[PDB]
DNA sequence: TGGGCGGCGCCCGAACAGGGACTG
DNA sequence: GTCCCTGTTCGGGCGCCG
């Protein structure tokens, strides 16, 4: 029996276009459709259906599998009063904590429960053609669609059903949904822990990706250590400190402000009196408290930075208000010679995606470096997560870029 | 006839109803040809006679049709639409020429009566209701309501071609090796069979069609190259655009500047080469479109060249899949680009050109990067492959701009091109103060109230300047800060402000700019030998920037 | 008189949104 | 708060197809 699913008051189902695509993920989407509705997965629908979701196919790594991908985000923006409220999922703080996370794709599930038949109209979406050959040919899912935030959330009471025997069995291991996935965590040791995952997944039959929590930390805020100091070194210092002090109030400058008195050439050195010597370490010292009154808010939004410190070098910080930072971290790439900034750049989003679902449950919302046309033309070509987070795209101010640097 | 395919169910807008408003007079013209149309219509069930339980009516009328004597009927349902559900739009874009295969054989097909063959839902009906005048006192009226697809109706296109896909799909699915471009009613089907088999398949789908109720009449059916498709002329080994006729007026009117302009731009895909920027800036105060414009000269040589382009020969070729593609892009001025597709050296699938002016203050490079997108997205809906490119930009300059640019940027497999003009960066900022080289602190201030300014500098050599200005802004007076250092310095000098604005202009390195002040700094910046910016904080009693703040306020309180 | 509909394209300008700098 | 400046979106001319 269906689930009744209703949208937010007062909003309509989405109505986003198809953007192009390339000849081989369209081969492959006409394929995957033609075995999903000889299935009854899916259902041809004509013009009258006013809604539209873009959906594009990735590849498995090493493999020759296309996936399908349906970018349902507008959708998910649209019942989120369902799935968040209605039929939600708690969200455990010792996921984070645990040696190893594994995740296992368990979308496949979904497609074997009905999906509410007042609601499919909203699922629509369109296959295009090369050249535009053929008119759109357009469907719609019958069965919970992989990537819409009420399966998982229909799905809760089968899954707890099917996980309560391997949960009381074994007590300390983790089990946390998220939208396509398990994130499935422990303590033990990799070989022992590994063996327990290829248990459940023997469970499951009624891949994987290995992630250490435990040893993420947090990218402190650094000054830099030199025995000379030129006019120039101490205003960079001086500024640097200036926009800290947003953060930590208890950063002083006049000590060092003090150094740069008259009108002198930036290369001419000056030696730093004891005054200004104490103050730059205390200031070092203050940097590496945490920040006061950060306090999680679960109702907000996550906001994740990014910033292009080049070579290969990308920072980021995760925060709900400004200058209250949750996370901050970077993600680095061996100098590739061959370096491509927008897959870099889609690679940092989803570890950054992938950290936030295991310690926050939530994804956050992106402001990325990049043209938008660029990110649009090519961020499909390298993504292979279910999910897509909510971005926007900004022009990050050169000051910014230079605070986070390391 | 009226094809036996399954209606689509269509529906009005929550707590509407049908339109009523009144019919129009007519010309005896196009009342004559109207009741033609319609006792025949009647006589084939297409439309059905209505009477007083139907309360609605929607004006009617009718145009002379392209190629024929014959006339199209025309509603306008703008009431009925306005108050019709909406629909998805399955007409996704305009298939391309260049984006063909060769084919051995060729046929091109046009339905008749197209829309007047796909029934309309049962329920929809009595909204469709009009009526023919015989004249303002003459007679009661003709008053009939539609059973088929009208013209004039929001939701008939889209009904349309996807009855048309419905229809098609079997026949598609036993003949994967005949290629059929589905146009609203108009069809293109290629093949490699030899003339004969390739008829009898052709004949199948005639037939095909006549089961779902479409006819192909013989008057339409295209046998022969050239064939005429979509706007060109199908040779066998090349096409045409079918020919493109500028408008030779001596007074010219806003209308006459955007029809202008609209061919230019139809005409580029095949011509090479041609520019509107100039045509284009005409339009920019204007507020009508029956304001006379005067051409600047540079409109005039910007025409005269487009039409001494438009006399040439020109054609393109068809596309071989397991050749590469090539896009090639050329600098012109003014933020404008040309480019051609290709797959063997002078024999272009398309040409196109890239004209979007982004940002008050942008370079050579990033406009490229930009032309570069544009021509990957376009290509991946002509031939669903992103094209090897070849560009007028050293490996070298790519690599520095990608290297010290703050964002996100890339562009696919490419190669350079040494044919002039080439894209360079013109000045790097270094990365570290100049030793020897004078340090000008730099500022500016601007009242508010009285917009009375004044910018300058002071330099650790002990040289002073500061200039007032009028009419004018902070952000104004801060590049004019710089602008005056770059003027009174040497080949090598430092520069110390305090405003995140100029630094962000000028650390991304533009060529171009919207502000004559902008590219004066750029003139300078070009002139220099080596040019290091730094910013610190305002306000905050640092280094030099204190004492230029206190020289150049007297307009701040 | 031309007058209706859908698709794609181009170019411009009006309406906003967002962020830096400033007032007393 | 106000003012300045910049970038995005969207409608409304025109072009081409049907
Ligand atoms: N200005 C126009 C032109 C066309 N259309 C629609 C779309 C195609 C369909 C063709 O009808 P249609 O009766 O077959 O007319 P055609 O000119 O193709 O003539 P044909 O029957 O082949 O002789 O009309 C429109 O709405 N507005
Ligand atoms: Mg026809
Ligand atoms: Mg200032």
């Amino acid at each position: 029996e269906t689930v009744p699913v209703k949208l937010k008051p007062g909003m309509d189902g989405p109505k986003v276009k198809q953007w192009p695509l390339t000849e081989e993920k369209i081969k492959a989407l006409v394929e995957i459709c033609t075995e999903m509705e000889k299935e009854g997965k899916i259902s041809k629908i004509g013009p009258e259906n006013p809604y539209n979701t873009p959906v594009f196919a990735i590849k498995k790594k090493d493999s020759t599998k296309w996936r399908k991908l349906v970018d349902f985000r507008e959708l998910n923006k649209r019942t989120q009063d369902f799935w968040e409220v209605q039929l939600g999922i708690p969200h455990p703080a010792g996921l984070k904590k645990k040696k190893s996370v594994t995740v296992l794709d368990v979308g496949d599930a979904y497609f074997s429960v009905p999906l509410d038949e007042d609601f499919r109209k909203y699922t629509a979406f369109t296959i295009p053609s090369i050249n535009n050959e053929t008119p759109g040919i357009r469907y719609q899912y019958n069965v919970l669609p992989q990537g819409w935030k009420g399966s998982p959330a229909i799905f809760q009471s089968s899954m707890t059903k099917i996980l309560e025997p391997f949960r009381k069995q074994n007590p300390d291991i983790v089990i946390y949904q998220y939208m396509d996935d398990l994130y499935v965590g422990s303590d033990l040791e990799i070989g022992q822990h590994r063996t327990k995952i290829e248990e459940l997944r023997q469970h499951l039959l009624r891949m994987g990706y290995e992630l250490h929590p435990d040893k993420w930390t947090v990218q402190p805020i650094v000054l830099p250590e030199k025995d000379s100091w030129t006019v120039n070194d101490i205003q960079k210092l001086v500024g640097k400190l200036n926009w800290a002090s947003q953060i930590y109030p208890g950063i002083k400058v006049r000590q060092l402000s003090k150094l740069l008195r008259g009108t002198k050439a930036l290369t001419e050195v000056i030696p730093l009196t004891e005054e200004a010597e104490l103050e730059l370490a205390e200031n070092r010292e203050i940097l590496k408290e945490p920040v006061h009154g950060v306090y999680y808010d679960p109702s907000k939004d996550l906001i994740a930075e990014i910033q292009k410190q080049g070579q290969g070098q990308w920072t980021y910080q995760i925060y709900q208000e400004p200058f209250k930072n949750l996370k901050t971290g970077k993600y680095a790439r061996m100098r590739g010679a061959h370096t491509n900034d927008v897959k870099q750049l889609t690679e940092a989003v989803q570890k950054i995606t992938t950290e936030s679902i295991v310690i926050w449950g939530k994804t956050p919302k992106f402001k990325l470096p990049i043209q938008k046309e660029t990110w649009e033309t090519w961020w499909t070509e390298y993504w292979q997560a279910t999910w897509i987070p909510e971005w926007e795209f900004v022009n990050t101010p050169p000051l910014v870029k230079l605070w986070y640097q390391l | 006839p009226i094809s036996p395919i399954e209606t689509v169910p269509v529906k009005l807008k929550p707590g509407m109803d049908g339109p009523k408003v009144k019919q129009w007079p007519l010309t005896e013209e196009k009342i004559k040809a109207l009741v033609e149309i319609c006792t025949e219509m009647e006589k084939e069930g297409k439309i059905s006679k209505i009477g007083p339980e139907n309360p609605y009516n929607t004006p009617v009328f009718a145009i002379k049709k392209k190629d024929s004597t014959k006339w199209r009927k025309l509603v306008d349902f703008r009431e009925l639409n306005k108050r019709t559900q909406d629909f998805w739009e399955v007409q996704l874009g305009i298939p391309h020429p260049a984006g063909l295969k060769k084919k051995k054989s060729v046929t091109v097909l046009d339905v008749g009566d197209a829309y007047f063959s796909v029934p309309l839902d049962e329920d929809f009906r009595k909204y469709t209701a009009f009526t023919i005048p015989s004249i303002n006192n003459e007679t009661p009226g003709i008053r009939y309501q539609y059973n088929v697809l009208p013209q004039g109706w929001k939701g008939s296109p889209a009904i349309f071609q996807s009855s048309m896909t419905k229809i098609l799909e079997p026949f598609r699915k036993q003949n994967p090796d005949i290629v059929i471009y589905q146009y609203m009613d108009d069809l293109y089907v290629g093949s490699d069979l030899e003339i004969g088999q390739h008829r009898t398949k052709i004949e199948e789908l005639r037939q095909h069609l006549l089961r779902w109720g479409l006819t192909t009449p013989d008057k339409k059916h295209q046998k022969e190259p050239p064939f005429l498709w979509m706007g060109y002329e199908l040779h066998p080994d090349k096409w045409t655009v079918q020919p493109i006729v500028l408008p030779e007026k001596d007074s010219w009117t806003v209308n006459d500047i955007c029809k202008l302009v609209g061919k230019l731009n139809w005409a580029s895909q095949i011509y090479p080469g041609i520019k509107v920027r100039q045509l284009s800036k005409l339009l920019r105060g204007t507020k009508a479109l029956t304001e006379v414009i005067p051409l600047t000269e540079e409109a005039e040589l910007e025409l005269a060249e487009n039409r001494e382009i438009l006399k040439e020969p020109v054609h393109g070729v068809y596309y071989d899949p397991s050749k590469d593609l090539i896009a090639e892009i050329q600098k012109q001025g003014q933020g404008q680009w040309t480019y051609q597709i290709y797959q063997e050296p002078f024999k272009n699938l398309k040409t196109g050109k890239y004209a979007r002016m982004r940002g008050a203050h942008t370079n050579d490079v990033k406009q490229l990067t930009e032309a570069v997108q544009k021509i990957t997205t376009e290509s991946i809906v002509i031939w669903g492959k992103t094209p090897k490119f070849k560009l007028p930009i050293q490996k070298e300059t790519w690599e520095t701009w990608w290297t010290e640019y703050w964002q996100a940027t890339w562009i696919p497999e490419w190669e350079f091109v040494n044919t002039p003009p080439l894209v360079k960066l013109w000045y790097q900022l270094e990365k570290e103060p100049i030793v020897g080289a004078e340090t000008f602190y730099v500022d500016g201030a601007a009242n508010r109230e009285t917009k009375l300014g004044k910018a300058g500098y002071v330099t650790n050599r002990g040289r002073q300047k500061v200039v007032t200005l009028t009419d004018t802004t902070n952000q104004k007076t801060e590049l004019q800060a710089i602008y005056l250092a770059l003027q009174d310095s040497g080949l090598e000098v430092n520069i110390v402000t305090d405003s995140q604005y100029a630094l962000g202009i000028i650390q991304a390195q533009p060529d171009q700019s919207e502000s004559e002040l902008v590219n004066q700094i750029i003139e300078q910046l070009i002139k220099k030998e080596k040019v290091y910016l730094a910013w610190v904080p305002a306000h905050k009693g640092i280094g030099g920037n204190e004492q230029v703040d206190k020289l150049v306020s007297a307009g701040i309180r």
